[PDB]
DNA sequence: CTGACCTTTGACCTG
DNA sequence: CAGGTCAAAGGTCAG
């Protein structure tokens, strides 16, 4: 399962087993240098059914579980 | 592209594609989403078989929603609020 | 309330 | 295993 949200994985992406959503989200976040904010306590639950409720916490978990922004290639 | 893309199955207005399972316009997509999110209940002042087309789609909310469902719209395709 | 207009997601695909 | 695409989810706010 996806290390970030436990949805079905599509293989390794940026260093971890990940679903297509967390893969795409991470890529976009890095490619565009997105900066997010948490409207709650920066401790939001991130699973298959809640991952889109907080981009800040989703990204934060992407890094925590070991996604590597250095595997996002330059333009 | 062509000025013809798709057509709303509920009222006949222009459509860019499917929403909640069915070719629909911005109006009918929005009306369905709001109905589901707020669990609104409507009543028909006539015989529950009002005609739904572009010019009268707002006249009877009951019959507009019932046609959304009858043409195939899926309540469960409406998601939770995001903020993201 | 409606509906025209804007942004993000993720399934699917290639290289 | 990367990055791009685009249908269909999300969203706002004038009228
Ligand atoms: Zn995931
Ligand atoms: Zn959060
Ligand atoms: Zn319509
Ligand atoms: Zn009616």
């Amino acid at each position: 399962p996806c290390f970030v949200c436990q949805d079905k994985s599509s293989g390794y992406h940026y260093g971890v087993s990940a679903c297509e959503g967390c893969k795409g989200f991470f890529r976009r976040s890095i490619q565009k240098n997105m900066v997010y904010t948490c409207h709650r306590d920066k401790n939001c639950i991130i699973n298959k059914v809640t991952r889109n409720r907080c981009q800040y916490c989703r990204l934060q978990k992407c890094f925590e579980v070991g996604m590597s922004k250095e595997s996002v290639r330059n333009d | 592209g062509s000025f013809t893309k798709h057509i709303c199955a509920i009222c006949g207005d222009r459509s860019s594609g499917k929403h909640y399972g069915v070719y629909s316009c911005e109006g009918c997509k929005g009306f369905f989403k709001r109905t589901v999110r707020k669990d609104l209940t409507y009543t028909c002042r006539d015989n529950k078989d009002c005609l739904i087309d572009k010019r009268q789609r707002n006249r009877c909310q009951y019959c507009r929603y019932q046609k959304c469902l009858a043409m195939g719209m899926k309540r469960e395709a409406v998601q939770e609020e995001r903020q993201r």
